[PDB]
């Protein structure tokens, strides 16, 4: 029997968003990929005042936030009919305006937040440090090393919901030849990447990838190298990077059309101003160092810079994205058509059209190269290639079974000067590529 | 062939009491309306009163509410028109007909084969 | 009330348009046009009930739809058995029936 | 080649809840694992009759079911404005009281039925039994042993439905940037977890486990063996535990609250009394035997004793869970305000609300040991240890590609006096165990 | 550095439904599986003209397409009450009748709709064609032989859309024991096979099949066999076979019922008239040809031949699945009760029946042969056998990881005469074997 | 025990103004509707009006409307209803009432805790 | 109006039906039959407020329902303090209430 | 710079006819109501009366309802009041004023633009 | 009707408060009430047309909510321009505008 061994960092003090050092020294004849554990803290964020009914306070990522009068549109300056305006709760309680601390900003988790963890991390024996690598390389190993069955209980490891399905009991059908009873199925899932006013301290088992420390064989003896000199230094990534504010508080907008069918329209729009959150630690962040006792296939992908840029809106949630991408919104609405006088009964004389607070968000992702080109010195490699070619059948016919097929169009296979034929040029193409494998 | 038959249309003296009957052959008259239009002379139509499926709601116009009383009779399918206060713009051309319920039900809105009519004069 | 036009002729074999108006309003589908036809001494046949509807038995040369905020009845291929009127009737209001004056067609 | 011959049981007229021996004497030079067949029968529930306005009948579990009056909530007791109460089918079809034989109770089976069936098995030759398991064991084996890929068709040997797929045609969606046609699909599935008036005759295919019986190297010589004192003893599963009745009638409430805007409110509640349910026997119930012509890494897993026992109103499909459960609960209604005078209209001036007559219940597992201490005499093992590390972690670097990741937290994965260190604590553990792979 | 070198057909002009041949005389010392590109063009529909309220123009496939007039039912025979008809966009938009040239017919693409394309391929050299296949071999070998894993990238190959899912923001729960925040999560889908005006053109890159060329080292030189005499024969898809058209009108119905609750339903029906449909071309159709430099376990699966028939409405989508379906129906409705008196209070005053303008299509596979019998004069093989074994628990215990579990019933494993005791006797019974693996 | 006492009963002239009280006990007034229902000697029931809860509706029947006014006093818990235009029929037993809202809430449904009632003659 | 029966007798522990019909039409659920009694110099006790719903502190002894397009109330197992009067009352139009006739119930 | 204009006020006898005519600039007359509101010697305003968009739709108060005529001319941009019966308590301060329609739309909830006003005296 | 106060008066760079009443109910924001100000030989000014919401061009000065079952409205660092009244409206019934009294508010 084997038992794995733990060790504290010596700097002491953990804080987000700074390096930190950790030794590692010689505890283990053999060792192979490390495993670190972090346990975050609470989020809950800072109370606010409602806002007053003709405010039009600056809001986020420059873009104003107002509170419209009544009787106009969202702008203060266009007249709109029959327009009248209520504060609620995104779960649909009301809210008082203008009352000292009545409401708070929601928090949660980017994407896979255990994976921005390490920014980066670096390698090193007494200097001329020997690995280096961030969260880019992770991502692409993650789309294509791991595979598809062993993925629920990675997707807990780095603090990532994960869908449970419900059932809504007997419902009666037709079945058309030339009655039944069947259930329905619906998918729900809870968790950091949902909002929530408190969130619970999470656990983060990050994972450490190394060329060595894939195969017991393959690990370096600690008598030959220098024990006492190993340094592994980590970048924390910032504080405003993992967590993240939704709106708590809405607009509730409703309307009112004359006519023979008397439409009353509802609609909402958030009221987002970033508060203040308060300060997450890192406590109890061992690392459970497991002890025991005794050219080729290339991978690349393509981000745009955007998708890390700070001022984009979503860029907790597109970091890991290759291409670029766009949001489609399917808002549902419940009709429901009513006649009183049954005495003309060709139109109706009355409909609502209630819509949903908050709508639903499609991550649509498209290619952003059209044609690919790898034009090299020594070797002309593949020149005017499609990258359906790279991206679907390279992986397909090529690999065997430890591989998986991508589902992202930015990243691709090909079995360093590369160029690009793309239509969305903006400078903001970003190439991240790994070959040992 | 279904027919439709008017009958108690004669010369009166105004200021009397008169009865329309009409009668209906070939066809259900259980699950049909029955309404009267009266045509001047030299003028045109006018709707003047509508009895439901089964007499349980009427309606009639605005110039001759209170002098009309419309009636039905469905077990020997008879629509009964009781006419009171009688006088001389009532000399017209009377027709019972048949309706349908589209888009509009009560008034009438397809109106189907209208009866050959009855002439009453003062 | 309706206005409608006092009388018409029409040489055989051709096509004639009736129309039916409003005092001061236009009309629409709402309005609920209908075309009669009153033979002498025979009871009026339906013809045209909504705008475009006809009832089974009529005979496929007659139309109507509207047209210049009026409501039209156009007749093509017109025999030598027209010789009757024609009227017009609307629906206003909630429960308010109307009918119009009538042509006396005439066929050469 | 081979062709695999059938055998009958010697004992005759086989019955549920009752222990069946079997032959297998001799048939086969070489032979493998098996395979049982079992053809069930109808599962027509009894005819009940419909209560009375004023009947408080005594209903199942403990819990009282109760047909409340016009005017009073669901208690006898406490009156309640503007409630009214009818009897419906689960379905939406009325239902008229006080009538005989005026509806049938549902009827469902339990989560994987034929997982069920074998509740203890002895493997034994002339005495001195060879081998015993039970239902927990095969549970453990389905939920890590068998891949992923070769699942669907294994989840219809055991009886359990599986989803199908459908569209909604086309719908108009926008896209964001810096019109389009998309589908909707969705999910749904019949079968015998579906509660339904009759059901038809099931086709248990059962697989039978065993060490030697996994390799074709591996087995046993039959002329060795004494060939005629082999005796196979299973004991069948109860009647009351396969199969499981659903509510056939429903208390519909309807409701009216004034006030500015009238509001309309319908819920429901079912009433659920246990009827008695038809004898299903088991016919046809041959064993096709394949006949052919010629420490370690350790499964652990805990469950509440509260899973299996009758007490619990859920026992049908929470026998297979590791850990205990909860169950979440989203009502769906139908919203929809209508304005009538077209003048003030401040506010909706009435409402509805709508709701659908059974549910959609999540059921949401949570892990009930905080923290895991396998304290060996021999051997100290593992103490102080989290979950997390022996449910995810341990699965996803070691195993292999014959292993899947777990699910549940309940289950997990060491590398026997066994400790735990929870805080749900009720005497309710109960630990299985597998070591030989 | 290996680099795939292309190929152009010597015949030129290529057509949809004919035959072409392609050299491949002699590039490559050793050549293996081969790929060829197909691109697709625009597949706008012929405009049409709105139909009179008394037109009753024949339809498509026999069936007769009626517009009723106002008062009657679907059919121009029956009175029915309060029936007003109007014509419709499918998306909802108004369409005015009796105008010339006012709506358009979508195109969608049938499923697989790269699969069709190579009904027939012949591979030959010089007379004494050495290999034949058609699509139904190619469908058999997919649903056995790919990987689940392997899946997603290849519908892409094949023009098939793939799913995306997206979420709808945080919901409150109730949790029950003995409040919380989660989110819903949702799945829908754009493509070929999503009915649009206008169909961006198509990238197809066929995957070709062959015996020879499975493994690397099992492929045969070229200078031993004839190089110049090669030529390689495939049967393009008709035109009619692809792409299909989906109504681009709708007949919507509006009714009123009398009585105390005022009902209005609304239903719709497709007025579907057979289009003309653009010339789609097949331009930029090289054969990227992938040039490097230096008894057993059987298949088969069952067909009615109403799947391939032209009568069949849903032949588009009918032709690769194994076994006669039929299809469930779900219609949702928007009820929503209403009252104005605020008095009596007992029975919704006025009620409403919206219900959406397309159904919720299900396509339930049931088995078509309920008994197999395989009886061979040399051998006996397999009698009497049930579909449900050689269905599922042969292909669960044989074959190993590459075999992938069956989802229709239709196809089996069985480790030649063939024949059948199925009760649905049509004549309509096709089989399609495989015994090279 | 609750109870509920009516007051205001006797011997009147025709053509006079009466006032009848209904006071009661043992449970909250507040929440409680209050009826007023007639009893002809030799005859049926019949209904005359409705206060609402805090008095802020009221309705009455078509032969009495016009001539009796019903009111309502929540601190001391009285109901008032003051009756004028005497004559003959008024001669009856009447019976103060307490009401819930079960189906129909404005005239009454359940009609709990009669009053014993008064009799009041001309 | 509402029809009841003049008068009834009933012989002691024997069963009792009384019924409650209209003028004209017929009586279902939407009529809300209501059943009273009064004691002599008693105040009135609700027995059945709705068809068949009664409230608490009344013998169960007491039933009811809707037979022949009639309200009937049925007693089994009658004591010798039934020496009382009941009636019928019914809810029509939409604020309508109409009380009908009483019966003195005599036990020999 | 929007105005508007309100003409026609002046001594005038007890029972006669008056006109009141409102006239605007500035702004787009096709798209606003008109209302008119009395202000009474040393006392509070009262609204009288109210005209649609198009003149389709109309409402006056409770003490002038029979007695006032109102209607509109969007030809060129005139608001007509016409008012019949004078008695002495029409003296008073007449003001015709534009509206907006938020939450509540016919009466006028926004009121803006209010005139300068005429005075009326018998 | 509506009670509002007889008169009022205010020092320079001071601060004041007007309240505007019903005579038995209290104030809602379903009352929508609104504030104006009336200059001698001046137009009206729309101020305050909801509880708290104003048009353009008047200045940021003003207020005006619901508190006490009151309508208030506060004036903060008036300047010696307001010679000038103030009434009070309200919204009753469902087509039911009522206006109130007028103070001539004074500055010292």
């Amino acid at each position: 029997g084997f038992e794995y061994n733990k060790v504290r960092p010596h700097t002491g003090t953990p804080t987000l968003g700074n390096k930190l050092t950790f030794g590692i020294p010689q505890y283990g004849d053999f060792f192979h990929d490390m495993v670190g554990h972090h346990i975050l803290g609470a989020c809950h964020s800072s109370w606010q005042d409602a806002p007053i009914q003709g405010t039009s306070q600056m809001g986020a990522h420059g873009q104003l936030q107002t509170f419209p009068r009544n009787g106009y549109d969202w702008d203060n300056q266009t007249p709109l009919e029959g327009a009248v305006y209520t504060l609620v709760d995104p779960f649909g309680r009301p809210i008082v305006p203008g009352t000292k601390n009545a409401y708070r900003n929601l928090v949660y988790y980017c994407e896979y937040p255990g994976e921005r963890l390490y920014e980066n991390v670096r390698f090193d024996v007494n200097g001329n440090s020997l690995d280096e690598y961030s969260s880019d390389v992770t991502t692409l190993v993650r789309k294509f090393c791991i595979p598809g069955d062993k993925m629920t209980g990675y997707k807990h490891l780095v603090g990532q919901e994960v869908s449970v399905e419900g059932t809504s009991g007997p419902l009666l059908c037709n079945i058309h030849d030339l009655l039944d009873i069947r259930r329905n199925v619906h998918y729900s899932c809870n968790g950091p990447q949902t909002p929530k006013y408190y969130q619970p301290p999470l656990a983060l088992w990050i994972k450490l990838r190394f060329w060595f420390n894939e195969n017991v064989n393959l690990a370096i003896p600690s008598v030959s190298i220098p024990f006492g000199e190993r340094f592994i230094t980590i970048k924390l990534a910032s504080q405003k990077d993992l967590v993240n504010e939704f709106p708590g508080l809405f607009v509730r907008q409703s309307r009112f059309i004359a006519g023979r069918p008397s439409r009353r329209n509802i609609r909402f729009k958030p009221w987002f101003i970033p508060g203040v959150i308060n300060e997450i630690s890192l406590t109890n962040n061992e690392l459970y160092i497991n002890n025991l006792f005794v050219i080729e296939y290339m991978f690349i992908g393509l981000k745009p810079t955007w998708n890390i840029s700070d001022q984009n809106p979503h860029q907790h949630r597109d970091w890991h994205k290759f291409g670029h991408v766009v949001n489609a919104i399917m808002q549902p609405t419940h009709h429901a058509e009513i006649s009183f006088q049954d005495r003309d009964t060709a139109l109706p004389d009355a409909c609502s059209s209630i819509s949903d607070i908050s709508p639903v968000t499609y991550p649509i992702t498209l290619p952003i190269i059209k044609n690919i080109s790898v034009t090299a010195h020594g070797i002309n490699l593949i020149d005017k290639f499609p990258s359906k070619f790279c991206s679907s059948y390279i992986p397909f016919h090529y690999g065997g079974n430890a591989i998986k097929t991508p589902d992202d169009p930015g990243a691709m296979m090909i079995t360093f000067y590369i160029s690009w034929d793309t239509d969305y040029v903006g400078s903001i193409t970003t190439a991240d590529l790994v070959v040992s494998a | 062939q279904e027919k439709l038959v008017e009958s108690g249309g004669g010369l009166v003296q105004p200021g009397g009491s008169l009865i329309l009957s009409c009668v209906g052959s070939g066809f259900t008259f259980i699950t049909y309306e029955i309404n009267w239009v009266r045509q001047a002379p030299g003028k045109g139509l006018e709707w003047l009163a509508v009895v439901s499926k089964i007499g349980d709601r009427t309606y009639y116009a605005h110039s001759v509410r209170g002098r009309l009383t419309i009636s039905r009779d469905n077990s020997q399918n008879t629509a009964y028109l009781q006419m009171n206060s009688l006088r001389t713009e009532d000399t017209a051309r009377y027709y019972c007909v048949r309706a349908w319920c589209a888009t509009t039900c009560l008034p009438g809105d397809i109106m189907d084969l209208w009866g050959p009519g009855v002439g009453v004069i003062v | 009330t309706v206005i409608h036009e006092p009388a018409m002729s029409l040489s055989p074999g051709g096509t004639d348009t009736l129309t039916c108006a409003f005092s001061s309003g236009s009309i629409t589908n709402n309005n609920y046009p209908s075309w009669f036809q009153q033979t002498p001494r025979q009871p009026p046949r339906l013809l045209i009930y909504n705008t475009n509807n006809r009832p089974t038995g009529v005979p496929s040369r007659f139309s109507g739809a509207i047209s210049g905020n009026k409501a039209a009845l156009t007749i093509t291929g017109a025999q030598a058995n027209d010789e009757a009127d024609y009227f017009c009737t609307l629906y206003i209001s909630i429960a308010d029936v109307i009918f119009g004056g009538g042509t006396h067609l005439t066929v050469l």
